[PDB]
């Protein structure tokens, strides 16, 4: 008995004595509009396979970002703009 | 766990067992000492470590021995 | 002219040195009334860098092209005074002590709680073995070909 | 005095007693002898 | 109420513990088996709660402390008003306190 | 001897401190200590705070074995009381831990057997080269 | 017989995991029992790293001084 | 395009090799047979 006064260690329910509560879970149910819900359940469905997501992300990502670095012009970058200076010389002549 | 082994040069002064903090130790009869008792170690799965017991082991080096050895969340001293 | 140093009394760069540090001690003089205690003291310590600089020159220091006294500590007799006639010095007075707290400490070796007097030194007993430690060498020598030096274990 | 002879001789009071009598030594013997570098005496 | 409440004479002044080192315990008025005693020795030095298992012993001796460190902070006193007095330029401040 | 049986004995009388059962109680095994006080007190327990253990018997779950036990030693040394406690996996299977034959681990009580034991000083272990490329130690022969 | 060395006799260590190896002592004690493993109890002037003076030792780890 | 290849790959190692090898080795680390 887990209700008694002052007893915390009913061993059939054990879920309550090693504190297995869910603090703040609510069972209740979907809040959200059914047709804005089958909207995304099956818009994101193709996002769903776990390992046909992070094979997407590890390639789109990289894709992407291998991409917009390349045909970055120079104006975001300064780095693909070049010294737009003239090279100064080093100390003892160059060296 | 970890390896609490003990060696015959223990004269069952009975503190490594009124030092452990995790009752891995227990006195058991034994005829190599004056005392006629000597300290055994079977709950070595609940030995953390701590080595009170062979800072309270009056021989000329140790009889009970310590052996660090796998951690387990028992021996890593872990109340989560 | 040993290592390719001239000597001190002949160096220019010693004398420059010396030259320096007394403008040096000059130009905190003037600062100060002439009979004054300050003044009087800046003037002692003129006369004692001069006379410090007179006896660098006359006891054979050597100086480089930094103008500074060097030490050949190589064995060169012109130049024991700078570190064997000291260092004998040394090995004398620290093997006094050494001869006289191990003494000590075989004096006080056979009581009962020996702790006790390296603690609280017995003054009568180390002043008699103080000055055993004078003539030292001669007590080592004996004891080391005596044996006694050497504990046996 | 029995017992001040016992404190005076343990090891700080005769440490600091005996450091401050060499330390007055040496420092008397600076005095006299300033600015020493080499033994000239032989 | 609040009384004076003194006794008289709780402690003999002597030398006799001057003389026996680490007096103030029991596992350091034994002697030194170790180098290990004078450390422990200097450190337990006003650890008085660990001494004397009672406040009214406490009391009296950080009382009794507490007015050694007044000595101490009167004499450090002493010492600085005496260095102003005899070895200082205090007058040739006094004459010109934006240069010397 | 026979385990004590561990029964539902109501708890001291505490107001909730940071120190409990996190999650080794709900995926591990946690603790439970029971001793039979004469009278209601004050106590320090060891997961921070000060409680106040009943008349008769108590119970108090621990987060693990050192915890329990140094209660126990207090317990034993400052309230003079006979503790005992247990072990409690998330399944069930409470396991009787601390004394194990009734009587406390200093005492040399017959039944229990030599486990960890070398008939040999501790300097007459063979060195790590005898037992290199082997499963074995130097202190298991 | 009285097993051992005497209750004053002075004796040496020859274990090697001692902190007295290579070094004398005082019998206190030899334990006449033909079981214990480590009888001969010897008393040290000098005190190991656990502040403590004697330990039990063995006949053959052990060794009477001819002093 | 030889000036624009450090640009493709400092980040490809740099970025995304280390991505690949952070979670390759972290489901590595986690993995139980
Ligand atoms: C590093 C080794 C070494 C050692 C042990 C000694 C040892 C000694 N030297 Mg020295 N010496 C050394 C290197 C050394 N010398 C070098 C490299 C030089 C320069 C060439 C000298 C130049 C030197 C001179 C000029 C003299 C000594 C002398 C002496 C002896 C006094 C002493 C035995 C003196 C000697 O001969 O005494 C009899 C002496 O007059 N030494
Ligand atoms: C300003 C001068 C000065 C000062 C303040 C010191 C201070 C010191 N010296 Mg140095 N030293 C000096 C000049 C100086 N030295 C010179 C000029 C020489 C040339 C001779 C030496 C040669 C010298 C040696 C060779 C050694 C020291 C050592 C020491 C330390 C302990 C000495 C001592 O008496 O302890 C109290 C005394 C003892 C504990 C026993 C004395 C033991 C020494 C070695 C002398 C014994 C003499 C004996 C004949 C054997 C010689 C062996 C040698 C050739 C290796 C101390 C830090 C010792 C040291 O630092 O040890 C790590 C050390 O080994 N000094
Ligand atoms: C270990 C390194 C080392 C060495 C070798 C030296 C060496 C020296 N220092 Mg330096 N110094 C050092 C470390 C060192 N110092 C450190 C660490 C500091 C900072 C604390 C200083 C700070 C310092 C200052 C500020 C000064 C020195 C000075 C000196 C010189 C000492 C002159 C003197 O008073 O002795 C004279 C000799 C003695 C005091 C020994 C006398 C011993 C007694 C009387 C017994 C001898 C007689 C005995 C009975 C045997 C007789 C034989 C027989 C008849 C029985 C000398 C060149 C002084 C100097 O002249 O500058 C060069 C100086 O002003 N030093
Ligand atoms: C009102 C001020 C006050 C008072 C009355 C005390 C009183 C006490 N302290 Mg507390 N303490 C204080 C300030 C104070 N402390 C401060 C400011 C700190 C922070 C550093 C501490 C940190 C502290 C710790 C961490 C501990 C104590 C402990 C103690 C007790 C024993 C101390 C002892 O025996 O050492 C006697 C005195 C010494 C051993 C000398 C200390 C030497 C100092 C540290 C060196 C510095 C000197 C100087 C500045 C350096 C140059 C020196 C020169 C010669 C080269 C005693 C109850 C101990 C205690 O109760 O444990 C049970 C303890 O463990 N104190
Ligand atoms: C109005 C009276 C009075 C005054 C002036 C003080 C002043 C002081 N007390 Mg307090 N004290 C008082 C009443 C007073 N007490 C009472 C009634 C009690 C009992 C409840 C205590 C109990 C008490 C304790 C337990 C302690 C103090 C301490 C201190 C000193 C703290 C250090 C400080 O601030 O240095 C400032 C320094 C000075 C002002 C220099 C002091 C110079 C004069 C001569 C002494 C002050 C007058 C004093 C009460 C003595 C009266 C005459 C005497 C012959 C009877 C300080 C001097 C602490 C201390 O330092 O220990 C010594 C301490 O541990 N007092
Ligand atoms: C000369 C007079 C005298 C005499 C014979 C005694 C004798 C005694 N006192 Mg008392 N006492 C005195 C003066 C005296 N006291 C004074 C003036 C004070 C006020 C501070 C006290 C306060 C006092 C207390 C509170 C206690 C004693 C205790 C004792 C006993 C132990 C003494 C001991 O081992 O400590 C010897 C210690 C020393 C000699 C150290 C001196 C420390 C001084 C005060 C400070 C110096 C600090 C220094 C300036 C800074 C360090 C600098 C350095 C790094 C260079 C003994 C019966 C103890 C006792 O009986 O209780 C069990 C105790 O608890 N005394
Ligand atoms: C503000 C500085 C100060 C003060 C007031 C004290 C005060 C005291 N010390 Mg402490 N002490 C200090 C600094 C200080 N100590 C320091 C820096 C050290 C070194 C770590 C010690 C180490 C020390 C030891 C080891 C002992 C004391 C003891 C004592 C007591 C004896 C006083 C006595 O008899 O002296 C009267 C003497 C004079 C006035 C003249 C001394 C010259 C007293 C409580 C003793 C104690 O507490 O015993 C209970 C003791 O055994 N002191
Ligand atoms: C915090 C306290 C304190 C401190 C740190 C100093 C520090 C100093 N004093 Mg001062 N002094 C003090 C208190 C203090 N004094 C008090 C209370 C008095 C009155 C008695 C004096 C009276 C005094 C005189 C008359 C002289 C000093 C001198 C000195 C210096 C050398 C002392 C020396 O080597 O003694 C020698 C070592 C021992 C006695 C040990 C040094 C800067 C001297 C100085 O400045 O010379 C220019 C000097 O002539 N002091
Ligand atoms: C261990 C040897 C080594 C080291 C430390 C570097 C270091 C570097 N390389 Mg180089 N590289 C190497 C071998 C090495 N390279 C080899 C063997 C090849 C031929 C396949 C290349 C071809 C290469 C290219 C084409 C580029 C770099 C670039 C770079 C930089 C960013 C990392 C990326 O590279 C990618 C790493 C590899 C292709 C190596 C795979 C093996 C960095 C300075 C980039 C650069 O220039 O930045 C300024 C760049 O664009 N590396
Ligand atoms: C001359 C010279 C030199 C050189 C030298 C050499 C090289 C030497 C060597 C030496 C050596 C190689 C040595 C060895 C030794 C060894 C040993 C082994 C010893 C021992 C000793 C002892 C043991 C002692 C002790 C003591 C004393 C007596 C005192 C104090 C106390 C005591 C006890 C510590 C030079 C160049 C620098 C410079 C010039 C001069
Ligand atoms: S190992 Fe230590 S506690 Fe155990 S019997 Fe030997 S001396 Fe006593």
């Amino acid at each position: 008995k887990y209700g008694d006064k002052s007893v915390y260690f009913d061993l059939e329910d054990l879920g309550n004595t090693t504190g297995q509560w869910d603090v703040y879970g609510s069972d209740a149910p979907s809040p959200y509009n059914p047709l804005q819900s089958k909207f995304f359940e099956t818009f994101a469905a193709p996002f769903t396979k776990r390992g046909l997501l992070l094979k997407f992300l590890i390639l789109g990502g990289g894709s992407l970002l291998t991409y917009v670095s390349a045909n970055s012009t120079g104006d975001v970058l300064p780095i693909k703009r070049g010294p737009q200076e003239p090279p100064k010389l080093g100390p003892r002549g160059k060296l | 766990s970890h390896s609490v082994k003990i060696y015959d040069t223990c004269i069952g002064c009975t503190q490594c067992v009124r030092a452990c903090p995790t009752d891995v130790l227990e006195m058991i009869p034994w005829d190599g000492c004056k005392a006629k008792q000597i300290a055994s170690a079977p709950r070595t799965e609940d030995c953390v470590g701590c080595k009170r017991c062979e800072s309270a082991c009056p021989t000329d080096f140790l009889s009970v021995r310590v052996y660090l050895w796998h951690e387990t969340t028992r021996s890593m001293g872990l109340a989560y | 002219d040993i290592s390719g140093l001239t000597p001190c009394k002949d160096s220019k760069q010693f004398a420059k040195r010396e030259k320096q540090q007394i403008k040096k001690l000059e130009s905190s003089l003037k600062l100060y009334a002439p009979e004054s205690a300050p003044a009087l003291a800046l003037n002692a310590q003129i006369e004692k860098t001069k006379r410090r600089f007179d006896n660098y020159g006359k006891y054979g220091l050597l100086c480089g092209s930094d103008g500074l006294p060097h030490l050949i500590v190589n064995g060169d007799q012109r130049h024991w005074g700078e570190f064997i006639t000291p260092g004998i010095l040394f090995l004398y007075i620290a093997g006094w002590i050494g001869w006289v707290g191990r003494s000590y400490l075989i004096a006080i070796s056979g009581e009962k709680k020996p702790a006790m007097k390296e603690i609280i030194i017995d003054v009568p007993l180390a002043s008699r073995i103080i000055f055993r430690g004078f003539i030292w060498p001669v007590a080592a020598y004996r004891e080391f070909l005596n044996g006694d030096l050497i504990a046996k274990d | 005095m029995r017992d001040l002879k016992t404190y005076l001789s343990v090891a700080p009071v005769l440490s600091t007693l005996w450091f401050g009598s060499l330390a007055g030594l040496l420092i008397e013997i600076n005095r006299l002898f300033p600015d020493a570098l080499t033994f000239p005496f032989f | 109420e609040v009384k004076i409440l003194v006794d008289r004479d709780p402690i003999k002044t002597s030398f006799e513990e001057w003389a026996k080192p680490g007096h103030f315990s029991r596992t350091i008025a034994k002697g030194p088996d170790t180098t290990t005693w004078i450390w422990n020795l200097h450190a337990d030095a006003h650890d008085f709660d660990s001494h004397t298992s009672d406040l009214e012993e406490i009391s009296r001796k950080v009382f009794s402390a507490h007015f050694g460190q007044l000595s101490i902070i009167f004499l450090w006193l002493s010492g600085m008003y005496f260095h102003g007095a005899r070895f200082s330029n205090y007058e040739a401040w006094l004459s010109d306190p934006t240069h010397i | 001897t026979p385990p004590q049986l561990d029964p539902n004995t109501p708890s001291p009388i505490f107001a909730g401190s940071t120190g409990g059962l996190l999650r080794k109680a709900q995926v591990e095994e946690f603790y439970v200590i029971t001793w039979n006080s004469p009278k209601e007190q004050i106590f320090e327990m060891p997961t921070g705070g000060a409680a106040i253990m009943r008349e008769g018997p108590n119970l108090l779950k621990l987060a693990r074995k050192e915890q329990c036990l140094a209660l126990g030693t207090r317990l034993r040394s400052k309230y003079k009381i006979t503790y005992q406690f247990y072990r409690v996996f998330p399944n069930g299977e409470v396991q009787y831990l601390h004394p194990k034959d009734g009587v406390y681990p200093e005492k040399a009580n017959p039944g229990r057997e030599g486990v960890g034991l070398n008939m040999r000083s501790i300097g007459k272990n063979v060195s790590p080269i005898e037992v290199k490329f082997t499963g074995k130690q130097s202190y298991d022969l | 017989p009285p097993i051992g060395p005497k209750r004053g006799s002075k004796v040496k260590i020859l274990r090697r995991e001692s902190y007295w190896f290579k070094n004398v002592g005082s019998v206190v004690a030899v334990d006449q029992d033909p079981k214990t493993r480590y009888p001969v109890v010897v008393r040290f002037a000098k005190v190991n790293y656990a502040n403590i003076s004697t330990n039990n030792y063995a006949l053959d780890e052990v060794e009477e001084v001819a002093a | 395009t030889f000036n624009n290849l450090p640009s493709i790959f400092v980040p490809l190692v740099g970025l995304v090799f280390p991505a690949i090898a952070m979670a390759s080795l972290f489901l590595h680390i986690q993995k139980n047979k």
